């Protein structure tokens, strides 16, 4: 039996795809969003009167196991030294496993940090953590 | 071994 | 065996869980049940309401 | 004045749940001990005590 | 209150157990999952009005032969107090209150009130379905009968309605003092026929999610947790083998006692004595 | 036996809804308020010689697993990038399961922050967080 | 709704099993690690459409004599309660919504539209296959037919596409109430050679990794997780001993129920009332 | 044997009172205090010549399980919106159980935040803490 | 056997005194200690050339379990309100159980902080904290 | 079986290289880096417009088993006293095992601290972390 009435996605159902290739082995993908939401108060009154919308902020941070080929170094997407400068932004796209669809679209990404652990009884980690301009969904 | 579990009619 | 009896078991009758060849006592509450009060047909049992 | 809602936009919805819709209506817009809410089949009638101005 | 989950789950599952037997559509979307064959034969051997054979539900270890065919046993199971009050103090009362009720009733006319009739006396009012009452509407509750206003409300003069209040024992004080306890019944669907065991485990668990919604379980018995065994031979020996599936139900409840108070002040009364040293 | 004397609200007691509709697979919801209580002090002693109410604030926190529909993006509640500027503000309601009733209603509910996390074992989670204008219970 | 996991999983397993069998090439794939004539050897016995021998799937306590040659027995296994919603409202709906399909169709014209035609009344359209319309394009879906504009279209006259959607049962409100479960299945693949039982484990991994991609297990079913076993012999007072390694497959899925509202509302209604005092 | 030459309070011994009505299902009570203590310090040593007390305060904070019932908000004590300006300071008793004598008065309370979790797994909490004026015990 | 060529205190070995009596249910004593250890550096090299002292600090913070009687409160040596201005330094001996030698006195005590919290499954904690003018040892 | 087309990195498969000598008994490397993106914001919309990349910064740190010979100090590579300041720097490798092919190098490592950690029941432990130039791999 399968119902869509309920459903959530689930690690098995979403690829990650930048480029048109999807991401190997990528162990979690962390999206957050902010608006600056101030409240106004004044003279007259303790209660907040307004909230306004301020500055927008985001960041998408994704964790790999590092491969011995198609790195985010290797594919380019990340960044090891001066050559950062060389690098344009890159949308990165969340996409539903069985209808090939697109769930949710990170636009103008662009590498805060990129950081490599080795460590002895483990695999090798990638995380790589992205500023953007703007996410969007369609449907 | 006796039938308790399962019961069935007389054959007429 | 026992049995209690309700609505459903009267208009349906009991379906026993042995196959019954006859009955040597029967009782309840009030008493013994006497044989214009009870029938056995394809191992159910019926009672007056 | 008038607000009303129509056409299935709603589930599992009660007069309770009507009232303080109302108080929210209002209060972003009359003291909520002055109206009352029944329910009966698919009527909701919401009831407004006014005060007439008597004579001394 | 004390209580008692074994008896609590006999008397709520028999009743709910007839009644969807006795649905034959309610049966069809349950095991819609199952195979048609198992379907059918589960549908047609005790399901409808007609149905030759029976389900069945008691508690273990009566000295009886039981309906080994399809018989849910009920098994009372472990438990431990989880949370304590301060003082043990579980609640406070100006009124012994009883339990929740939910009766039907009807409006009626009289003196130019609406009334409301109710079986017991109202210890407390808790709704009165698909109502809101405005302080115009002059809402008072008397003994057993809840009161309302006529002058406004004509056209209301037969509504029906159902009304959710509490009983009480008595105008007294006390203290609710108790605790909670965390505890496990275990219930097991019995069959020889495999295949009816598997679907006497899918009636329980629809059983036991209409359960949740109860007045029963709302107010007591809550956060109802489920876990499930393996299917196995139950008794291996016979002419044939008795399988089930057990579930293990667990509930979270409070355990508790009326403490009255019979220490009752009504008057302060002040003094002023001279100390002459 | 069903007793009103003591009782207390529990996870499934609680429906959550907004607009009038239930939210499915919510989580938690965390509500946290403050009033800026300010101690009054003075020469002559080391006691505080009064409080005062100052600035009231609060927010409401939602933790939801991501449905495959009917999000809170798909709903319309949260917002992805600029069209933040355009949802007007929701009251969100904390209503009794049994009779129906309104627990408690937030007022004004303006985001201030959304996230989702998409991992390898788990089911995607979405939470968000909103500031208010006020909040009350009617009985 | 109400789900059974050994069901799904026999109904599952064996087709794919057989469609493998009859495929030499792919068990060539798959045992491409194994010894050559451990590998050569179960391709002679058991595959190609000429295979002597056969695989069977089924539940265990059956009260024949099985094909113990090799035969993967299917063992529904413990589960527990995970996670809760709160109310337990794991969703809502206003139209009642049944299994999700996917249906190969064409189109056809029809009075300058293209309509495509698919079995039972669509209850909700999640994707047609390769295509997204414009609002020029005036998409529409009317009972069991989707529709669509004819005039920029033509050289589509006669497309084949997918249609992936959902049954609706009926037109009614109301709340899908219910909780997830993390349940087990264990199944072995018995032989009384040591080299099958290898073998057919590794053909049951190869078929639950294709089987990830169902759309069964997308929607249902989800974060499947396997454990395997020791090999061990099962039987060991034969005239020969009979061998197995079990895996444990372990799913989370929804149990829920459809809970109908009936209350419905459709229009307010406003009155003033004076108050004279 | 009931010994009082030795005896510890416990969570069992201990109501907990407001406005002469016992809180039901209070789990926990903390109370704080602090002096402000300063040390003097002076050309020509380093150690402290003296210490001075500057400023009292403290708080008590209350946690307890949300009733269905006479909670916080439905007795009053705890405030949701505006009406926090109507309310007059409160004193919390905590007393005996055994002798309803008083152990410790917290006079002036006034609040300073007010928490609600609604969650799926749990008993829902409240959580209150207040600013006080003084604290005292009689014997 | 029993040696002294080795030998270490123990939660058993050790009184704690006030004014001469014995402190009941006394569950920890933590004494800390600081000098303001401050490190001279000049131009002509990275390596400091000196360390100076330039400031005494210490404190002596108890965890008891609350008495029903005798306690901190009772036995006044805490203080719960103004009260505290008007309790002089005390001096804090910790001894050895079997000689009954003085190992450690902190001198001049004067409170910084006092804690009491009520729990429902747990013995009710007294937790205070002085501040005091210097230690010694004498033998 | 052997695959490359997917293959990670993981402790047994990485040499860390010095010089031309491997280091012994080494536990982890962590290698961290930060390009301090800048989002730009401008009047006329809350939507970042831009980023730009300002300040590079990256550091690796190791962790080591204390050898009881070839230690960082015994090798010349950490410095214990002022002879830090005749240390060149030093470029650090990590270099696949099978192949002896670079993955990724640390060029002009400068030492931020140095560590040991003496304990009973454990092997003594080196911990190192430098400030580098730039990192790079070559393919």
């Amino acid at each position: 039996a399968s119902e869509a009435k309920q459903t959530v996605h689930t690690g098995n159902t979403v690829l990650l795809m930048i480029k048109g290739k999807p991401v190997g082995r990528a162990q979690s993908a962390s999206g957050q969003r902010e608006y600056g939401t101030t409240g106004v108060y004044e003279i007259g009154s303790i209660m907040p009167q307004e909230h306004v919308y301020l500055r927008y902020e985001g960041t998408i941070t994704v964790e790999r196991l590092r491969m011995k080929k198609e790195n985010f170094a290797d594919l380019g997407y990340a960044s090891l030294g001066e050559e950062i400068l060389k690098k344009d932004i890159i949308d990165i796209l969340v996409v539903d496993n069985l209808t090939k669809q697109v769930i949710i679209s990170y636009h103008g990404c662009s590498a805060n940090n990129y950081n490599e652990t080795w460590q002895t009884n483990e695999i090798v980690t990638e995380e790589i953590e992205f500023s953007y301009l703007t996410a969007s969904d369609k449907a | 071994k006796r039938e308790d579990v399962i019961v069935l009619q007389d054959p007429y | 065996m026992i049995y209690f009896v309700n609505k459903d078991r009267i208009k349906k009758g009991i379906p026993l869980y042995y196959d019954v060849k006859e009955i040597t006592y029967i009782a309840t509450q009030d008493g013994t049940v006497y044989e214009e009060d009870y029938e056995i047909k394809n191992n159910r049992l019926y009672l007056n309401e | 004045l008038e607000d009303q809602f129509i056409g299935t936009r709603t589930i599992n919805t009660s007069a309770s749940i009507i009232k303080d819709f109302i108080q929210s209506y209002l209060g972003r817009k009359f003291p909520a001990e002055d109206v009352q809410v029944i329910v009966e089949g698919n009527e909701a009638r919401i009831s407004m005590t006014v005060y007439p101005i008597r004579s001394f | 209150a004390i209580t008692s989950v074994d008896s609590y789950l006999l008397s709520e599952i028999k009743p709910r157990l007839n009644t969807v037997l006795e649905n034959c559509y309610i049966i069809d979307e349950v095991l819609k999952d199952f195979d048609y064959q198992t379907r059918e034969s589960f549908k047609e051997a005790f399901c409808g009005k007609n149905a030759q054979h029976e389900v069945t539900v008691g508690f273990n270890f009566p000295k009886f032969k039981n309906n080994y065919e399809a018989h849910y046993l009920i098994q009372l199971g472990q438990g431990q107090e989880t949370k304590n009050s301060l003082g043990s103090i579980q609640s406070s009362y100006f009124e012994a209150t009883g339990d929740t009720l939910v009766e039907s009733s009807t409006a009626i006319r009289e003196d130019d009130k609406l009334v409301f009739t109710v079986s017991k006396p109202i210890g407390e009012l808790i709704k009165v379905e698909d109502i809101e009452f405005a302080k115009y509407d002059n809402l008072q509750v008397e003994g057993n009968k809840v009161s309302f206003k006529y002058q406004t409300n004509e056209d209301y003069e037969n509504y029906n309605a159902n009304i959710i209040f509490t009983e009480k024992k008595n105008d007294s004080k006390g203290l609710v003092k108790g605790f909670t306890v965390e505890e496990q019944v275990t219930v097991v669907g019995l069959s020889f026929n495999v295949d009816v065991a598997r679907c006497l485990d899918a009636v329980l668990k629809m059983i036991l999610i209409s359960m949740r919604d109860s007045i029963e379980e709302q107010q007591t018995f809550q956060l109802q947790n489920l876990s499930f065994g393996d299917i196995a031979p139950i008794i291996e020996d016979g002419d044939s083998m008795i399988f089930g599936r057990p579930t293990i139900i667990k509930y979270t409840s409070s355990l508790d006692l009326d403490y009255t108070i019979t220490q009752d002040i009504n008057k302060l009364t002040f003094k002023e004595r001279k100390d002459w040293k």
